[PDB]
């Protein structure tokens, strides 16, 4: 199964035609997200002039960073994020706390780029040729997953091979405000939290990509809003569940994760896309 | 190693003597105002001459040499470079606007699915710069490139 | 008896673009092969050396049913000589002389066969202009093959032709009008023609009268006999666009309900260009060589139009280069265009270089 990644060179993957959005570490923070959300794309590589090469990569991470980092109160302006380039928030995020930029070639396999996410604990990885040093994609875990789904042509419980987080599980309930939920994201490095009612019953799940309609609508300014109001602009699996039907629930979805639920509805645990490639390598 | 000779001229019988046929006469066919023969020779100097319609004659657009007997036959000089094509034809190469075509006018950026993919733009309007007026002091530049196979539309937010 | 190869040369088949076409019988098997003959001395007085060693190039390794194959090119030393397959049949064009027009079947086969080549070459970027049924020779079977790539062409990457090569009757009005042009279409064009000439045994646009001819041609305007399918009538409508963004492409042709019929198996928000001064146009080249040299660049200027600019980076130390180009869009206004030449991103590089232009320039 691995051997099939070990071979596929990255380029394969790669769309027929497809955008690239980059920002100038000197474009205002604010009019980068903006950015993100008028070409609607979830991350977008960071060009440094005075370097003269990619410095970095800006995602939903950094405005869940600088929203938290930076809230004072519904009544107040982020005074930081309206006025602040992103180079400004880079070295403040980034201090001595340093990470450069993690990169593959085209013509590398999928199997170095899957290990490469996994090495550097990330969802975006840019794609870049060597000569003309041109960044032309960014591979997603959903990307490879799908073309791994399109080419099979393993096969016990999920509680049997074990796979994911199933240990102090971060979650939010249906009062939580967003800024306390962003909060948790930031703390712990998790990708979405299951929203729950009165019991420990499952009702919803805050993800960073319901972030982004913050910025999109224009109504960051106000994180004490519960979890539940915010979600109102608009999936579980079971321990007994194949690992082969719950990576097609997955796909036939296009769902980053899947809850591991109780008879009850109530979390027991959790399963990424991170995680499968992973135990697939 | 054949070698093309030519008569540019007329002759009710034509005839080719040359150091490579012991100055025999071999005759040239016509065709109009040309007696052509193809014949093969070593890589090296060979001296020939015409017999055209009773008379010794060399051509005079080719190059020649004088005897210290002050005979004139025509020379060639029939070198390796002449054999290849690619190597021959490597030695033998030593107002108003234009109006604007409507092909450049057609973007895939303008013209449910999927936000990352576009279509399959002309090969006539890759590698051209496009830009977005500049709204709030920020420019927004845009150009489709070709990798191998694939393309790929780059949008650049610099500031100015 | 004059060999080549091992064919003994015979009576000239016709002239071609760049030089007479001869028969050539192989010594022993008796196999009949068309010699194109190429000076090297008068290749080189017209400066077309670049030209045929494109032209060998492509047609060395194309392969179609229906293009006439090139075997080998033998260089001596005074000459040049294209091997190429011999066909009987001789030309399409003498064909609908001697016979009339063909029946809508016989039509139909040839068009599929003739545009199945056409797409061929410009699936390998290569677009021979000049496509006429003079040009499409037959064999004994009744097979179209094309032949003259003397005025054909290579198909670049963010570039346009301009030579105004080919017959005025199956010309494009855009190369009538000497205009520019992608390539494709002005073969659509033709093929158009050879489709009419097929079916009527007539040409669409014709007269004794040339600027009656080319009024025509430009107003795309033609008779449709009462004998014709409508069906077809819709194809050559289409065909026959005077806007090259309203012709049909060899998508939209393949995609045609008379096409299709009995095919065989074997064939087949708003962003801007550039910057747009209303400005003099010798005013508009003082104006950007006042703008390249305050921003010490290092350029070449081929036309009073078109610039060739090279810059050095000062942190990877590389040289990157652009080429600008001065178009006209209306009557009133004028564009500059900015192309990429083909470490950091060469992409962006280019961005940087043209914005800086643009931040000291003219809408
Ligand atoms: N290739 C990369 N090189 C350097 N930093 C990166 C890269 N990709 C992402 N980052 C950083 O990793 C952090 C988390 O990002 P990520 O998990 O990819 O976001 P998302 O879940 O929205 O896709 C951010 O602070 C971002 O700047
Ligand atoms: O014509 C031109 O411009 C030529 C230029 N270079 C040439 C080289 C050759 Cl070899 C010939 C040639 C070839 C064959 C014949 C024959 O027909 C076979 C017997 C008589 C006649 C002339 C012609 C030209
Ligand atoms: N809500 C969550 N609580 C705890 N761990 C989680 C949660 N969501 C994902 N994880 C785990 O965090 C890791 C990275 O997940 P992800 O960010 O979703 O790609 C994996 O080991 C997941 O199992
Ligand atoms: N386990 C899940 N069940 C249902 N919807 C989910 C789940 N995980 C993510 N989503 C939805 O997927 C979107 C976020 O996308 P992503 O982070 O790429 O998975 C949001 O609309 C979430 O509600
Ligand atoms: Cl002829
Ligand atoms: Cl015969
Ligand atoms: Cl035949
Ligand atoms: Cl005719």
């Amino acid at each position: 199964y691995t051997t099939f990644m070990k071979s596929h060179r990255c380029y394969d993957l790669i769309p027929t035609s497809s955008k690239l959005v980059v920002f100038d570490t000197s474009l205002q923070v604010k009019k980068a997200f903006f950015a993100l959300v008028t070409n609607g794309v979830r991350a977008a590589p960071l060009w440094d002039s005075k370097k003269q090469s990619f410095v970095g990569m800006l995602t939903i991470t950094d405005f869940i960073n600088i929203l938290h980092r930076y809230y004072k109160s519904a009544l107040v302006q982020i005074y930081e994020l309206e006025e602040h380039k992103i180079e400004t928030w880079r070295e403040v995020y980034l201090q001595d706390s340093f990470k450069p930029l993690v990169c593959i070639s085209p013509n590398a396999s999928l199997f170095d780029a899957v290990s490469s996410l996994i090495r550097n604990k990330i969802h975006r990885l840019p794609v870049i040729d060597p000569e003309s040093g041109n960044t032309l994609y960014i591979l997603t875990h959903k990307r490879i997953l799908k073309f791994l789904k399109l080419f099979i042509t393993m096969s016990k419980s999920l509680e049997e091979l074990q796979i994911g987080t199933y240990a102090n599980i971060a979650m939010v309930r249906t009062t939580t405000p967003v800024y306390v939920a962003l909060g948790i994201f930031v703390q712990h490095r998790v990708s979405a939290l299951p929203v729950v009612d009165e019991k420990g019953r499952v009702v919803d799940i805050y993800s960073k990509f319901d972030v982004i309609n913050l910025a999109a609508e224009k109504t960051y300014n106000n994180l004490d809003v519960s979890v539940t109001k915010a979600l109102q602009h608009r999936l579980k699996c079971y321990l007994h569940e194949t690992l082969e039907a719950i990576i097609n629930r997955l796909v036939e979805a296009e769902v980053h994760r899947l809850v591991v639920v109780d008879e009850h509805d109530v979390v027991k645990g959790i399963v990424s896309l991170s995680d499968i490639l992973q135990a697939l390598v | 190693r054949p070698t093309v000779f030519r008569w540019t001229g007329g002759g009710k019988e034509v005839y080719l003597s040359g150091s490579f046929n012991n100055w025999s006469k071999l005759p040239l066919t016509r065709d109009q105002n040309n007696f052509v023969a193809i014949l093969d020779l070593p890589e090296g100097e060979h001296q020939y001459k015409f017999f055209v319609d009773g008379q010794w004659t060399h051509d005079p657009s080719e190059p020649i040499v004088t005897s210290q007997l002050g005979t004139v036959n025509n020379i060639i000089q029939v070198k390796k470079t002449d054999f290849e094509v690619f190597d021959a034809l490597m030695v033998d190469s030593q107002k108003a606007p234009p109006i604007l075509p409507p092909h450049l006018l057609q973007v895939i950026l303008n013209k449910s699915c999927d936000p990352a993919l576009l279509p399959e733009p002309n090969h006539v309007m890759l590698n051209h710069l496009y830009a977005l007026s500049i709204k709030d002091g920020v420019m927004v530049l845009s150009a489709t490139h070709r990798y191998k196979k694939k393309y790929v539309t780059t949008l650049l937010y610099k500031p100015i | 008896r004059v060999k080549i190869g091992h064919y003994i040369l015979g009576d000239t088949l016709g002239v071609g673009t760049f030089g007479k076409v001869k028969v050539g019988k192989h010594e022993l098997t008796g196999h009949k092969v068309a010699v194109k003959i190429l000076n090297r001395q008068k290749i080189r007085s017209l400066d077309v050396v670049g030209k045929i060693r494109r032209e060998i190039q492509n047609l060395k390794l194309f392969r179609h049913p229906h293009i006439i194959k090139l075997y080998q090119v033998i260089s001596t030393p005074s000459d040049i000589f294209m091997v190429m397959e011999y066909v009987s049949g001789g030309e399409l064009f003498d064909y609908i002389c001697k016979n009339g027009r063909l029946d809508e079947k016989e039509s139909r086969r040839l068009f599929q066969q003739i545009l199945s080549g056409v797409d061929y070459c410009h699936r390998h970027m290569v677009v021979h202009r000049d496509l006429k049924p003079e040009n499409v020779l037959l064999d004994a079977h009744m097979n179209a093959k094309i032949a003259d790539f003397g005025l054909s062409n290579m198909m670049s990457d963010g570039e346009f032709l301009r030579t105004s090569c080919g017959s005025p009757n199956y010309a494009a009005p855009e190369v009538i009008s000497g205009r520019l042009y992608a390539g494709p279409e002005v073969d659509i064009w033709s093929s158009g023609v050879i489709l009419y000439a097929l079916l009527c045994g007539t040409l669409p646009f014709d007269d004794d009268h040339v600027p009656t001819l080319f009024k025509k041609i430009c107003d795309g305007i033609f008779y449709t006999p009462q004998y014709l399918n409508p069906s077809v009538i819709s194809l050559l409508k289409h065909m026959l666009q005077v806007d090259p963004m309203k012709r049909a492409t060899i998508k939209d042709i393949r995609e045609h309900e008379w096409f299709k019929q009995d095919l065989p198996k074997y064939l087949f928000a708003k962003w801007h260009l550039g910057i747009r001064s209303q400005s003099r146009p010798n005013d508009i080249m003082a104006e950007v060589c006042r703008a390249i040299k305050q921003l010490d660049y290092e350029w070449k200027v081929v036309n009073p139009y078109y610039l060739r600019v090279r810059r050095k980076n000062p942190v990877t130390s590389t040289f990157s280069k652009m080429s600008l180009q001065l178009y006209q869009v209306d009557s009133r206004t004028y564009l500059l265009d900015f192309r990429s030449i083909d470490p950091g991103s060469h992409t962006i590089e280019f961005f940087e270089m043209c914005a800086n232009l643009i931040k000291i320039l003219a809408q």
